[PDB]
């Protein structure tokens, strides 16, 4: 479906277009928005707005004048436009902040010495490390592989 | 009992939240040992930051090798043991005979899982998602019996190595060496059993820092810190192993059942 | 003849909402309503939230919660988009304590129930609906809460928080009206904790028409309670209306609270991060760059004090992501964080980090 909207006021405002044989439909008021929904074969339309005595295009909207002088406006009506997810993707064409409490909170140091708590999920993927004793530095990060977390502890010499 | 490892995948026994321990094949062997200790893992795998892949798995037994293949005395010092890589001790280890890394995927079954575990002559199975390349986590024996016991709802019929009291331990790590075995029982002034030296009693050596000491008995080994008979049922034998969380089962010893055989049966 | 959509006459706006206006939809032949929210695709476009809607629907359109308005459809066109939604006779909370005086306990509790199924419901699906308010809890005609409006919610992602402060001032939590940064959950349950006041004594617990006497109560947690609230709910709302987000209660915490557990239905559920260094701020940022093109890894400069850098690998001949954040701990100190970017990845992450540390600042 399509929608031809007027912005202005008007004691009557109509819809005349190609689509309808140039008879007046009349568009509803909500305030200074006159509306008629209505759908339309994808491909080429034409229509004009009857306000009040004046008969006249939409001036933001698309145009295209005729070999006689008539200004009307234009539609092309589009696959692209009615699919919603489509539509959306064609319609997508200091100083430092302070540290989160929730990082310093650790599952390692807070039964089995190979189970952890479950983490919270905002501490998944940052890298933690123990100070350099000797030569050896150790380095540690939780991930989430499907629906469980491991917690890799590498143990590196530097 | 046979079809139900041959559906359900790997990652179902991966647990929740776990902890995993990788070492890098630079890292000093010593070191490495210690860390498992104080990291409470029995085995880690290995990554080679040259070859970018893990190249093995440490375990318990490769400690076992190393004070065996280079335990002079309680005199003097195990120079290689506190001097030598993993990749040094690696290359010794497994010379022209040379032994790849075996492991199994999260997607892959549990039958995939307990052959691989047996073909493979191990205890300890690394769970490996191949879309990221990480290790997720180390599956064992008594890991899949476990679940195989949460399922559920003779011995002779269905069908060695030992050590003295006095048996000192580098002999007793001699014998862990040429047998390929993982415990070993201790036997008194007769044929009658009263301990069990495992692969696991040897790393509260590394544990107290006493590695440099094999003359020492089995037993006073031991001394920082259950049998089963042929006439009872194999699920018995099954239910009282778990319910103590052991890995295998011998007033005279006869023969030794273990978590690794009872999952060749149920294959 | 009257407009239609679907075959829903489009009656009365409800209302204004956050992106765009909400009218009736009443059904041609069945008489059937729905509220329907009009988007125009080029007013969506003015203000870069095309990202906000697309999301909003992906999880909107999902979702089938009692206490939540579904998402029956959305309807495209060429210049507007149509989100067709269940309609409630019984209009805002807001408006309902406002004719009506404070709840009863046993009333205020019921909905409390209901709202907070609702917001765990998201959570769970890891969406965070700022701006929870009576304003934007409707009732039905059985009296039934049902939480509306998303437009200003957000995603959970691993790794990250977010930084929007968003909602009414009553109603916002001391770390929003403080514009700091908040893993998402937390904020829902500080609003939960007004809400439930509002429920119960017919205003709000922090309030004042001094803004910057508001803003301080609210970062002073300080809110009255009146003699005739029930201390067990007082010891919850002092638990949700935590200034410390760390000491603030969970959504575990509230359902294991005895005031929230009773006549409840069924039907309704030492290491260091990171290197921290002490230089100016910006001084760190070039101690970074002068260590990362030392290493030869091609990165992106998003903020002053955020770098999104990738190394080639020599070996495995794949690219490894990872992301650099500068955060600040004490009036003295800064601390640089290193967090993991999806496609061994693990260990080759750790890798990337430790090499760039050995030629850094603690
Ligand atoms: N002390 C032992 N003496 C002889 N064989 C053993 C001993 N311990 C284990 N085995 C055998 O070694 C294999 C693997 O068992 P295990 O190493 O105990 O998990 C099985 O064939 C067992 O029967
Ligand atoms: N502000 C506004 C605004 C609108 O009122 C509309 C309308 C509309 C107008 C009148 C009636 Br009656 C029903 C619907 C459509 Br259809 S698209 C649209 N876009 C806007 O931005
Ligand atoms: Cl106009
Ligand atoms: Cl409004
Ligand atoms: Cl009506
Ligand atoms: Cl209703
Ligand atoms: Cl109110």
């Amino acid at each position: 479906p399509t929608v031809f909207r007027w912005t202005g006021g008007g004691k009557e405002v109509y819809l005349s277009g190609s689509f309808n044989n140039w008879s007046k439909l009349p568009l509803t008021r909500d305030q200074n928005n006159f509306v008629a929904i209505l759908d339309l074969p994808e491909g080429e339309h034409q229509y004009k707005f009857f306000v009040d005595g004046q008969w006249t295009h939409d001036p933001s909207e698309p145009i295209v004048t005729s070999q006689l002088g008539t200004v009307n406006n234009i539609i092309q009506v589009k696959k692209t436009d009615f699919e919603v997810f489509d539509a959306l993707m064609v319609d997508s064409q200091k100083a430092p902040p302070i540290l989160p409490p929730h990082l310093l909170q650790v599952i390692l140091n807070k039964c089995d010495p190979a189970l952890l708590p479950e983490p919270n999920h905002v501490m998944l993927n940052h890298l933690y490390a123990l100070s350099i004793k000797d030569g050896v530095m150790v380095l540690s990060a939780t991930h989430r592989y499907k629906k469980k977390y491991v917690t890799t502890l590498l143990y590196k010499p530097i | 009992y046979t079809t139900f490892m041959k559906s359900h995948r790997c990652y179902d026994l991966i647990p929740t939240s776990s902890k995993l321990v990788v070492f890098d094949t630079s890292l000093q062997v010593k070191k490495a040992f210690f860390a498992l200790v104080t990291n409470g893992v029995r085995a880690a795998p290995l990554w080679d930051s040259k070859k970018q892949s893990f190249v093995g798995m440490l375990t318990i037994t490769d400690f076992i090798n190393i004070l065996h293949r280079y335990y002079k005395s309680a005199l003097v010092q195990i120079y290689e043991l506190e001097e030598h890589k993993i990749e040094t001790w690696r290359e010794v280890y497994l010379q022209d005979s040379f032994k790849p890394l075996v492991c199994i995927s999260p997607n892959a079954s549990l039958f995939d899982a307990v052959s691989s575990l047996i073909r493979n002559k191990i205890h300890r199975l690394p769970v490996i998602d191949p879309e990221s390349g990480n290790t997720l986590y180390i599956l064992t024996h008594k890991r899949i019996l476990k679940f195989l016991k949460l399922f559920i709802t003779s011995l002779e019929e269905l069908q060695i190595a030992m050590v003295r009291t006095t048996t000192p331990v580098y002999v007793a790590l001699g014998i862990f060496v040429q047998h390929r075995v993982s415990a070993l029982p201790v036997v008194d002034e007769k044929g009658r059993v009263v301990d069990i030296y495992s692969k696991f009693d040897v790393i509260n050596l590394a544990a107290e820092k006493t590695y440099n000491n094999l003359d020492v008995s089995v037993t006073k080994a031991l001394q920082h810190r259950l049998k089963c008979y042929l006439h009872e049922t194999l699920e018995a034998i099954i239910n009282r192993l778990v319910e103590a969380e052991v890995h295998r089962l011998v007033d005279v010893v006869k023969g030794i059942v273990s978590l690794s055989d009872i999952l060749q049966a149920l294959v | 003849g009257r407009v239609k959509i679907g075959h829903y006459i489009l009656g009365d706006t409800l209302g204004v909402g956050t992106f765009g206006k909400v009218k009736v939809g009443k059904h041609e032949l069945t008489g059937h309503k729905v509220a329907v929210k009009i988007l125009n695709r080029q007013k969506i476009r003015s203000l870069d939230v095309v990202g906000k809607i697309r999301r909003e629907i992906q999880n909107l359109k999902l979702f089938r919660h009692p206490h939540i308005i579904k998402l029956y459809q959305v309807i495209s066109t060429p210049s507007d988009i149509f989100m067709v939604m269940e309609y409630v006779s019984g209009g805002e909370l807001f408006d309902y304590i406002c004719k009506n005086g404070r709840l009863d306990e046993k009333e205020s509790r019921r909905l409390f129930q209901q709202i907070l199924s609702g917001v765990d419901y998201c959570h769970r699906h890891m969406v965070v609906h700022r701006d929870l308010k009576p304003e934007n809890v409707l009732l039905d005609a059985h009296m039934n809460a049902k939480i509306a409006d998303f437009g200003l919610s957000n995603m959970m992602s691993d790794g990250e928080f977010l930084r929007t402060s968003c909602g009414s001032p009553n109603y916002a939590a001391p770390e929003v009206i403080s514009g700091r940064l908040y893993a998402g959950p937390e904020v829902d349950i500080w609003s939960s904790g007004v809400i439930l006041y509002a429920l119960l004594c017919g205003t709000l617990p922090f309030d004042d028409d001094h803004v910057p006497t508001l803003f301080k109560k609210i970062c002073d947690g300080i809110f009255y309670t009146p003699q005739y609230l029930n201390p067990s709910v007082i010891s919850l709302l002092k638990h949700m209306l935590q200034v410390d987000p760390m000491k603030r209660a969970t959504i575990k915490d509230i359902r294991e609270h005895e005031w929230f557990k009773q006549d409840l239905p069924k039907y309704l559920f030492k290491w260091h991060l990171g290197i921290r260094s002490q230089s100016r701020p910006n001084d760190i940022m070039a101690e970074v760059c002068r260590a990362i093109k030392q290493l030869d890894y091609e990165w992106k400069v998003v903020n002053p004090y955020y770098l999104r850098v990738r190394r080639k690998n020599p070996v495995t001949s794949t690219f490894s992501k990872m992301s650099l954040q500068l955060y600040q701990v004490d009036s003295r100190t800064y601390l640089l964080d290193f967090r993991s970017i999806d496609d061994s990845h693990t260990i080759e992450f750790f890798e990337m980090c430790a090499n760039l540390i050995k030629i850094l600042a603690q």
